[PDB]
């Protein structure tokens, strides 16, 4: 339509975003509404390394938590109600969906 | 009022991690099995698993009314941007936690451990768990403290299915003469609607089509 | 005055400063994304936070 | 020894021991200034002490 | 323990107003994020209204939560002064 | 149905709050123009309390109402604990109980308050 629409989704999981992702572009493509995306950013590695025990006796045994954030921007270009109607469908729990019009 | 995405995944594991805590804590007695976060554009809706859901909801919905506006106001939430709701746990004998608290409060009354652990170990298979094991550790009988293993059915212990089959819980009761441990481990079958139990096969089990 | 006595020493920083988020202890505590758990606290809950172990 | 702690002087009846309301007549007669203070009110006596004019609900003082 | 008039009101019109009341264990916050008394006052307060059955309470992750129970909602409308 | 009858204005005043009991209190409840009645007991035997607040009370214009037994004056004005229905209480004497603002519920007060007129 006019403006140009930043979707971000970010989440925890591949596959809910992914499917999430999916259903976007599915219905962007439906309304014959130009999509760029899905553009799949760099993932986030949040790494936490402790010492297991709870105490200093053992051998010193380290346990490495990771949470991955993965980051998905597609890029409409549209008018914001053809946007929140699209980005009103069943989003899955852990995407976190956000949209932000431009120029 | 920007928070970096790197920040804003970490707040919401640690309040799940908290809420799950006060929740454990609180509806303790209600058969409190997890808590189920749902953050909708509209409201944060919070899902409340349990098995008494009645003591939970309160007279008239005092109680969750009362636990929806103590998490409004300590989390900081919007007014009326959260939703307590309170849903019924399908199976409880396939939940570790529900079975864990059952078996707290079935000792905290006086019953013999010996007695309450294949009581849950019965419920649990018969429930449908491909095996269940229960472990009780502290002071039962003497001051020394010994361990009893509950074991009935089959169980893996090893490698990635563990952490899709094994459902398990740890739970303390606070008796007289000091501290007792349950460890309950409920060991799932393999689902293809995926509501019992996981949907993936076990890694190891090959199926062939009879000709 | 007894009130400007108390308390009175700053708190601006220090490890006696901050404290578990899940117990007030002050010893171990990773101060990482903003987590403010203590090391055996964020290993119990970990899991709840969303940090699972790969490698 | 243990160091002991202060413990409220006890005067009996001293808003008795504050106006001269006597001489028949009607003479409330205060004997210690009110407090020039605002919040203070006008039954706020500034105790007077061997060289100072002391409120006791604030710290306005006044020395001779 | 010795707290004002105005704040013991304060603190019980608010707990009857929501029912419920939290705090963080912090002695020394000199406010509650609500109630304009500091989080001892709170504290102390909800803890002899505990004593008394006036509420339950339930700490985790450093934190209290105080709900008041059906006895508290009779002496608070009797304390009130007002229903 | 008025002079003793009229506890019962002095109960709500009490529960609505406003009783500024005692002397060292009373005084600053007049001075400060909020004395609204000075419910007083005979019971004192220091002559000085009397003439005092008879001459505070004076200086300004509220009203003096009298009451014997000072004991009772202390249970009128809160100054005991409820005990049980019989009412064991330990009583606090009290001579001097300003109903600053007064309780607002009003009924008797009206009856009073023609006493108070005269
Ligand atoms: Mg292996
Ligand atoms: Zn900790
Ligand atoms: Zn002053």
């Amino acid at each position: 339509v006019q403006h140009r629409i930043r979707i971000t989704l970010s989440s925890k999981s591949v596959k809910n975003l992914e499917k999430v992702c999916s259903d976007l572009v599915k219905g962007a493509k439906e309304k014959q509404l130009k999509v760029k995306g899905p553009v799949r950013m760099p993932t986030k590695v949040l790494n936490i390394t402790t010492r297991k025990s709870p105490c200093g006796e053992g051998t010193n045994t380290w346990d490495r938590f990771e949470m991955r954030v993965h980051k998905r921007v597609i890029d409409l270009v549209s008018s914001p109600d053809v946007v929140k109607q699209i980005t009103s469908i069943t989003i899955e729990p852990g995407v976190e969906v956000e949209v932000t019009i431009s120029d | 009022t920007q928070i970096s995405k790197k920040k804003k995944f970490v707040s919401d594991g640690v309040f799940y991690a908290e809420l799950n805590e006060m929740l454990t804590r609180e509806l303790a007695e209600d058969g409190y099995s997890g808590v189920e976060v749902r953050v909708t554009p509209m409201r944060t809706e919070i899902i409340i698993r349990a098995t008494r859901t009645q003591n939970v909801l309160g007279e008239k919905g005092r109680r969750i009314r009362e636990l929806t506006s103590v998490v409004q106001k300590r989390f900081n939430f919007p007014e009326n941007g959260v939703e307590l709701y309170a849903e019924k746990v399908v199976n409880r004998g396939l939940c570790a936690i529900a079975q864990a608290e059952s078996l707290r409060y079935k000792l905290l009354g006086g019953l013999a451990v010996r007695r309450a652990c294949y009581g849950v170990l019965r419920f649990v298979m018969e429930s449908g768990a491909k095996g269940c094991e229960v472990i009780v550790s502290g002071k039962l009988r003497a001051q020394r403290a010994k361990s009893m293993k509950f074991k009935d059915g089959y169980m893996i212990s090893s490698g990635q299915p563990v952490n899709e089959y094994i459902d398990a819980a740890v739970r303390h009761v606070l008796l007289r003469q000091g501290v007792l441990g349950i460890k309950v481990k409920i060991m799932l079958d393999w689902d293809p609607k995926g509501k019992l139990g996981p949907t993936t096969p076990l890694p190891d089990l090959v199926t062939i089509h009879p000709p | 005055g007894h009130s400007n006595v108390w308390n009175s020493h700053p708190k601006n920083y220090g490890a006696g400063s901050r404290v578990c988020r899940v117990c007030g202890n002050s010893h171990g505590l990773i101060r990482k994304y903003g987590l403010m758990c203590c090391r055996q606290c964020f290993r119990s809950d970990a899991k709840d936070i969303g940090f699972i172990k790969y490698r | 020894p243990k160091k002991q702690k202060h413990k409220h002087k006890k005067v009996k009846l001293a808003v008795l021991q504050f106006y001269k309301v006597d001489d028949a007549t009607g003479k409330v007669t205060r004997l210690r200034k009110e407090c020039p203070n605002a919040d203070c009110g006008a039954g706020t006596f500034m105790a007077n002490h061997f060289d100072r004019h002391y409120c006791g609900k604030c710290g306005l003082t006044y020395v001779y | 323990m010795i707290i004002s008039k105005k704040n013991r009101n304060e603190i019980c019109k608010y707990l009857f107003q929501e029912g419920v009341l939290y705090a963080k264990k912090d002695y020394n916050l000199a406010k509650h994020p609500q109630i304009d008394v500091p989080n001892l006052q709170v504290i102390k307060l909800m803890q002899s209204f505990k004593s008394k059955e006036y509420v339950r309470e339930t700490f985790s992750w450093q934190h209290y939560y105080w709900y008041l129970t059906n006895d508290g909602i009779e002496f608070l409308r009797n304390f009130l002064n007002l229903p | 149905d008025l002079m003793t009858a009229l506890q019962l204005v002095m109960k709500k005043s009490s529960a609505h709050d406003g009783l500024v009991k005692g002397l060292r209190e009373a005084a600053k409840a007049i001075e400060k123009h909020a004395a609204q009645i000075c419910v007083l007991a005979e019971d004192c035997d220091q002559p000085d309390y009397v003439k005092l607040v008879k001459a505070l009370c004076a200086e300004h214009n509220v009203h003096l109402v009298t009451v014997p037994s000072a004991k009772t004056l202390g249970e009128w004005a809160g100054l005991c604990k409820i005990d049980s229905e019989g009412k064991a209480r330990k009583v606090v004497g009290c001579s001097c109980v300003v109903v600053k603002d007064y309780g607002e519920d009003s009924e008797g007060l009206h009856i009073v308050q023609e006493y108070v007129k005269s």
